[PDB]
């Protein structure tokens, strides 16, 4: 059978992948400790998707956790379900980070390069065949950029057959808090684009407003903020380990999602959002959640996409559902903005339907879009590179680690084509 | 639908108890520490005097 | 693991010193026979004090810090005072002469047959220690033997060690205050020789200090007490992000990384928000905006420099206490919004964040006040090169009729090295317009 | 001299700062006289239970050393490994090569490889 | 089927729609919670006219409170009802109009009038096909006018297909409170007669007026003048609500009161009206209801037709009446005064028979009226222009808003074609 192989890395992901399994283990109802208290048979059914069985009917989950730092690796080994992960599992080294780009990419990534081969060439034999692998990480984030740049130029050669699913996290525009951020950002997209297949964009910036807006709590935890995202992140995964009418294997929607090969920046959306008073009133219909559902609003990947126009388009829906509604649901949208598409691809919306609920609402949804929203994100980062790179400023300390101008050249070079690419083909 | 409704009530019911119980003791807290403080004020001016 | 070694240079770097692990122990309820109560926190010298102390199986905690001074006086005091049971006796690394002021003198003289000594402590302290991320040196720029004695050392520190971190600090000296006219000599003596070594050295002034003092603390008459319990709490805030965690950890490479732009130039500013009386903060409230308001509020800084004389280049804010990021990256936000504020254009952004759930806490018979969200300041403007330019002038002058130069050619030195380090200066200002012109 | 009975906690603080009567090394507050130099001032007194952290977080690192002891995982292992087929019918057992291995049903009429 | 959807604007508008919704609310029997309490079907049928659907049987108001004001808000959100009104529906400004026209008009709507569209259009969507929908504020009143003509002119050409109800109070005649008040009217009406197709004309005096006449109880409360208006309200609406051989639309109605475009001022009238002994003293009878509708003292609109003639007339009447009364009481009325009449148009009445009566009284009836008595409003306003504008006064502030004299001549100039127009026609 096909599977996934989960790795969690950068200081971020380390918050990512911890708040994003223990929703896992929760919806399925494994306790912290491990041992599963069997309630639903088809949870039961459809668990060695992602875990493996250990003794006495504990479940491994089968990540891999890489850092630094072991403080923040204490805290998530510390966590409710730090137990529940192995020691196995928990790869690091000795050094501190700095987040210097260069050293976690080639200083310090290359005494650990090895060893993270190991542990997933394992894993991997200790599985039997993957759909592929995810990686929660940042762009920005100085070493997970680092050690993610390497992994997926070196997971991508012996299996060049599976999927490079990666989750990485768009800093803050107004602010990248490190001013070495946008040269993290610059050098880290080179590979990426050349590298991976399907990347998860997410920035910050809308989470903080969306809390604002339907969580109203004022204060809530980062967690809170990994709670939301990884919901959207247990979304996607529900196709595969669920049963019900809809094609659930990601290539599956990647073929139906990516129309030519450089195309991997995608955006998320959600379902019901719920505010105070509104849970005691919201009327829960088809129509109102699939209007919640595209809200210019309820976007909360880069930017509101209504500067631009929309590629490509695919919602899954999760819950007591039937054909039909979904059916003149997309009807009434293809209508209501016929022009916003791109008159290159009509139809360009793909619709899944998961039948089983989430535990806590019965009509949930997830979406993925691909539109002409992102030029605002690189173009930011295109005066930031070339104002920072006007003048090299920072940049000794990356030429003493054996670095020179010329990298920069190509990559930037590299990066204008694809912001002409993104233009071109829909302007 | 009912039992949906019951579950998304007493949700909405919770999270007041909380808010309104953090209000006192921030209240408590603060006189508790300002009596301390009066108490802190007088001994250095009884300090003083010997001096 | 996550521990740092503290060097002491200079009876005026000691006081400075004995505040710090006096506040040390407080926060971690250090007793000074350096046990715990009948609880459980001893071992192979591992908890909260690992960073810091060293409470082996012999159960005693030992600073992982060495004061050296020239001047015997100062040093037994302290070695008769209440933790000198906790003090290690020959870290506590004493002299018999003096430098006389003479930068040289403790460079030369006496310092070549002690820096063995100490070069004994730092490798049994470098042993011993496991991840030992850096230094922290405590010194000063006009020091009677701070100035001389660590040019020395922090220069054979460095032919062995250069691939770790030095910290450096000092009490820069007062602009318009001179409580000797050799100061002025043996500071840009040290500065010279340090330029091309130091990895990020951070300067006070001591005259601020005190105008704070009747400003808002309302004390017209402290004392080095309230003076060292200050800078004490400056050091403990930057020092929490290892002693405690937080929503974000950062450590000093971070620190060194984002914040010197270029290379020489890595002299940043120090502040500290919530400096108030206690009665003051009793009837008042606290919160992000208004200590975002005041840290930027241009009297609220420790070095004679108008930042609207100069222009920004980065700012690393270390929010300690309760606080969320909402608050403050919109009141940060706004700040960016001001027009007051001068950054350059160079870098759109210059905001270093380090938050710390844990707040601040008061020190016994202290005259803080009593905070939960305190921000501790750490940028660097243009508004410096003045304080220089502030030094050049009373050089050209004193130098031109060679005052007191007997003394120095006396004991065996030359104008060359005075001469060098001038230019060095004049390139040191020079640096400076250069990247402030855009 | 309890902390919990006048400040509310974190109810994981350790004992020594819910118990502060047990700092018996500090000043004894001497009466001064007219001999009182300034330097012997710091630390001269005793906290009280007010000067307690309400709130406290190490950094433990237990798990890390006896995690980080010793040298970190290699793999100078044996490669072995099985080829999988891409069957789950326990019987039938096929992959990119020996694509001919499965059960063959019962043929009533044309024998075996009949063609 | 076809709905209606309600905008409450302006500080009066936010007393009116209240009081007129508590009005819909009780009338229905739904308690101050919410939860319907079924008694009478038709009631229970024909509530998505204006009601949607939300869960535990509790019927939404589908209207829209704006304002700028929070305190007003605050009023009505702790009213008897404000728990049927909705947080969600609480559109409000950061900023104190001053009342002032232009403020309200072009700097503060500027970042008001994204949000409002946005939840009016996300209720056009929760809601199938409309009718149209009616809006209460005052011309007089600043923060109404501001927006309200601002919003008029948006929904034009959003649904030109609908109805363009105004409901607005005009100004006591003797004295205006607020001195630039024809100033604001001014401004607001050339809009109005602009954008709009129906419009009520309201003031106060005249219903001051009634109360001395009827009331008789000295001191009411400016509440209960919002009942009585809402009831006029309310009556004009049941045809629509309730079953019974008559026709409802709006449609229906105003071609037959709409000869020429230039007609959307009208005047209301209401059925009977009872003092203090004369509610045991009235013997209820269709005749003498004929007599008191069409009494010069019973209209509460502007003034009395007496100096001028009628156009064109519609009653409906509410209540166990037959088609052989209201004919025969039209043949009456009809030679009671035939010269009256304009000889343009004979039989230019229009009735209409609600055989619901109300709860609390059997037999009623409503009155709206087109008549010649809206040249007197106009003129007055007119001289008041002039004096007004004769010197200019209380200018500074338009000046410093970017309004500029010119648009008072071409406001002023509609006015006095208007005149002309009504003028004209009659004269
Ligand atoms: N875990 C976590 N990460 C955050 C949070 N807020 C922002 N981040 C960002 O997530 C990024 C990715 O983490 P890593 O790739 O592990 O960061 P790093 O390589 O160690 O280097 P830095 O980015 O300097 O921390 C960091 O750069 C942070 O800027 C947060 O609240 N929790
Ligand atoms: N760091 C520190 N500085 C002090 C203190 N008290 C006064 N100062 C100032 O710091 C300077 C001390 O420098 P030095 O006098 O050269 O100190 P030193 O080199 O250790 O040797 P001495 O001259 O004997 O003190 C003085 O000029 C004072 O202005 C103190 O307690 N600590
Ligand atoms: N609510 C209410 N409004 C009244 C009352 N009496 C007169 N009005 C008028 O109704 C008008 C309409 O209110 P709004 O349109 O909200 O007025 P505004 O734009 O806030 O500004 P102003 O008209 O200057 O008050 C106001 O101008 C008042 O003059 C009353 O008793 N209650």
């Amino acid at each position: 059978m096909r599977e996934i192989v989960h790795l969690q890395a950068g200081q971020c992901g380390n918050q990512i992948g911890a708040k994003f399994w223990e929703v896992i283990s929760d919806e399925h109802g494994i306790d912290p400790t491990g041992t599963y208290h069997g309630d639903s048979d088809l949870q039961l059914e459809r668990i060695n998707v992602y875990y493996n069985e250990a003794t006495g009917g504990k479940y491994v989950p089968r990540a891999v956790l890489v850092d630094l730092e072991p403080g923040t690796m204490d805290s998530v080994r510390s966590g409710p379900f730090g137990q529940i992960f192995r020691p196995d599992n928990f790869v690091f080294g000795q050094s501190g980070a700095g987040n210097n780009w260069a050293k976690g990419h080639y200083t310090e990534g290359a005494e650990l390069v090895d060893s993270v081969l190991d542990v997933v060439r394992k894993e991997a034999e200790s599985c039997d065949c993957l759909q592929g692998f995810q990686l929660t990480h940042s762009l920005g984030g100085g070493t997970g950029s680092g050690m993610g740049t390497l992994l997926i130029s070196k997971i991508r050669e012996e299996y060049p057959d599976r999927i490079m699913n990666t989750f990485s996290v768009v800093p803050s525009p107004k602010v990248s808090d490190t001013v070495v951020e946008p040269y993290n950002a610059t050098l880290s997209v080179h590979q990426l684009v050349e590298n991976t297949d399907e990347t998860y964009c997410i920035d910050n910036e809308a989470l903080y407003d969306i809390c604002f807006r339907t969580l109203k709590l004022t204060t809530p935890t980062y967690g809170d903020l990994n709670h939301l995202v990884s919901a959207t992140m247990s979304g996607v995964t529900t196709c595969l380990r669920f049963p019900g009418q809809l094609n659930a294997d990601l290539r599956k929607l990647a073929v139906n999602m990516v129309p030519f090969p450089r195309l991997h920046f995608f955006m998320p959306g959600f379902a019901p959002l719920t505010s105070r008073g509104s849970q005691q009133y919201r009327a829960l219909t088809v129509p109102e959640l699939t209007q919640q559902m595209f809200d210019a609003k309820n976007m909360m990947a880069a930017c509101d996409p209504r500067h631009g126009r929309y590629l490509t388009v695919a919602a899954v829906f999760r819950g007591r559902m039937s054909m039909k509604e979904v059916d003149e649901q997309m009807l009434n949208v293809q209508n209501k903005n016929s022009s916003y598409f791109v008159e290159w691809i009509p139809n360009n919306v793909k619709t899944a339907v998961c039948d089983i609920p989430p535990r806590g609402l019965k009509m949930s949804a997830t979406f993925i879009g691909n539109s002409t929203a992102i030029q605002e994100l690189f173009k930011r980062i295109s005066e930031q590179f070339t104002a920072m790179f006007r003048r090299k400023a920072f940049l000794h300390w990356y030429t003493g680690e054996g670095m020179d101008e010329m990298e920069f050249t190509e990559a930037e070079s590299n990066m204008n084509d694809l912001v002409s690419e993104y233009q071109q083909y829909q302007d | 639908n009912m039992k949906l409704v019951g579950r998304a009530l007493q949700d909405l019911q919770d999270e007041a108890d909380k808010k309104k119980q953090k209000r006192e003791e921030m209240g408590r807290e603060q006189k508790i520490y300002n009596d301390y403080l009066m108490q802190r004020r007088e001994e250095e001016k009884a300090q003083e005097k010997e001096l | 693991m996550r521990e740092c070694i503290s060097i002491h240079v200079g009876q005026a770097g000691v006081q400075i010193g004995n505040a710090c692990w006096e506040l040390y122990c407080l926060e971690h309820g250090i007793q000074p026979d350096g046990q715990m109560p009948s609880d459980k926190t001893i071992g192979g010298g591992d908890d909260s004090f690992n960073t810091f102390f060293s409470e082996t199986g012999a159960g005693k905690h030992v600073p992982r810090a060495v004061f050296v001074d020239l001047e015997p006086t100062v040093v037994d005091e302290v070695r008769t005072g209440t933790y000198r049971q906790l003090f290690h006796p020959e870290q506590l690394i004493t002299g018999k002469e003096d430098a006389a002021n003479n930068y040289a003198r403790g460079h030369y003289t006496i310092g070549k047959e002690i820096v063995d000594l100490v070069l004994d402590r730092i490798r049994k302290l470098a042993d011993l220690c496991t991840g030992l991320q850096g230094f922290l040196i405590f010194h000063s720029f006009g020091g009677g033997t701070g100035s001389g004695f660590a040019s020395l050392l922090m220069e054979r520190l460095s032919v062995d060690y250069g691939k770790k971190s030095k910290l450096e600090f000092a009490i820069y000296p007062a602009p318009q205050v001179s409580t000797a006219v050799v100061e002025p000599y043996n500071s840009i003596l040290t500065t010279h020789t340090t330029l091309e070594h130091s990895d990020c050295a951070f300067m006070v002034d001591n005259e601020a200090i005190y105008d704070i003092c009747r400003r808002n603390l309302d004390i017209e008459r402290p004392t080095y007490t309230n003076l060292n319990r200050l800078i004490g709490q400056i050091v403990s805030s930057i020092t929490a992000s290892l002693r405690f965690d937080g929503a974000l950890n950062v450590d000093l490479t971070e620190f060194q990384t984002n914040l010197v732009p270029y290379p020489r130039i890595h002299f940043p500013l120090a502040t500290y928000a919530p400096v108030i009386s206690a009665e003051k903060a009793y009837h008042e409230q606290l919160s992000v905006a208004e200590i975002t308001n005041a840290c930027f509020e241009p009297a609220n800084q420790m070095v004679k420099c108008d930042p609207r004389h100069g222009k920004y280049m980065a700012c690393c804010m270390l929010y300690r206490g309760d606080v969320v990021p909402k608050d403050v990256n919109a009141a940060i936000a706004t700040i960016k919004t001001k027009r007051t504020i001068q950054f350059v254009d160079w870098c759109p952004t210059g905001f270093k964040v380090g938050i710390n759930y844990q707040p601040p806490t008061v020190v016994p018979g202290g005259d803080l006040a009593k905070v939960q969200r305190a921000v501790c300041m750490l940028s660097n403007t243009t508004a410096i090169a003045e304080a220089w330019a502030r030094l050049d002038h009373k050089f050209d002058l004193m130098y031109a009729k060679r005052a007191f130069v007997h003394w120095y050619v006396g004991e065996g030195m030359e104008e060359g090295e005075f001469s060098e380090a001038r230019e060095d200066l004049a390139a040191l200002e020079k640096d400076y317009e250069e990247v402030g012109v855009d | 001299e309890k902390t919990s009975d006048y400040y509310r906690i974190s109810e994981k603080l350790p004992v020594r700062f819910n118990n502060p009567g047990w700092f018996h090394g500090y000043g004894t507050k001497e009466a001064v006289s007219m001999y009182r130099t300034s330097n012997q001032t710091y630390g001269s007194r005793a906290p009280t239970v007010h000067e307690m952290p309400k709130v406290f977080y190490p950094s433990s690192n237990k798990f890390s050393r006896q995690h980080a002891a010793f040298g970190m995982f290699q793999s100078h292992n044996i490669n072995v490994t099985l080829e999988k087929s891409l069957v789950t019918g326990p019987d039938n057992h096929i992959t990119h090569y020996d694509r001919l291995n499965f059960h063959p049903s019962y043929n009533v009429n044309r024998p075996s490889i009949c063609d």
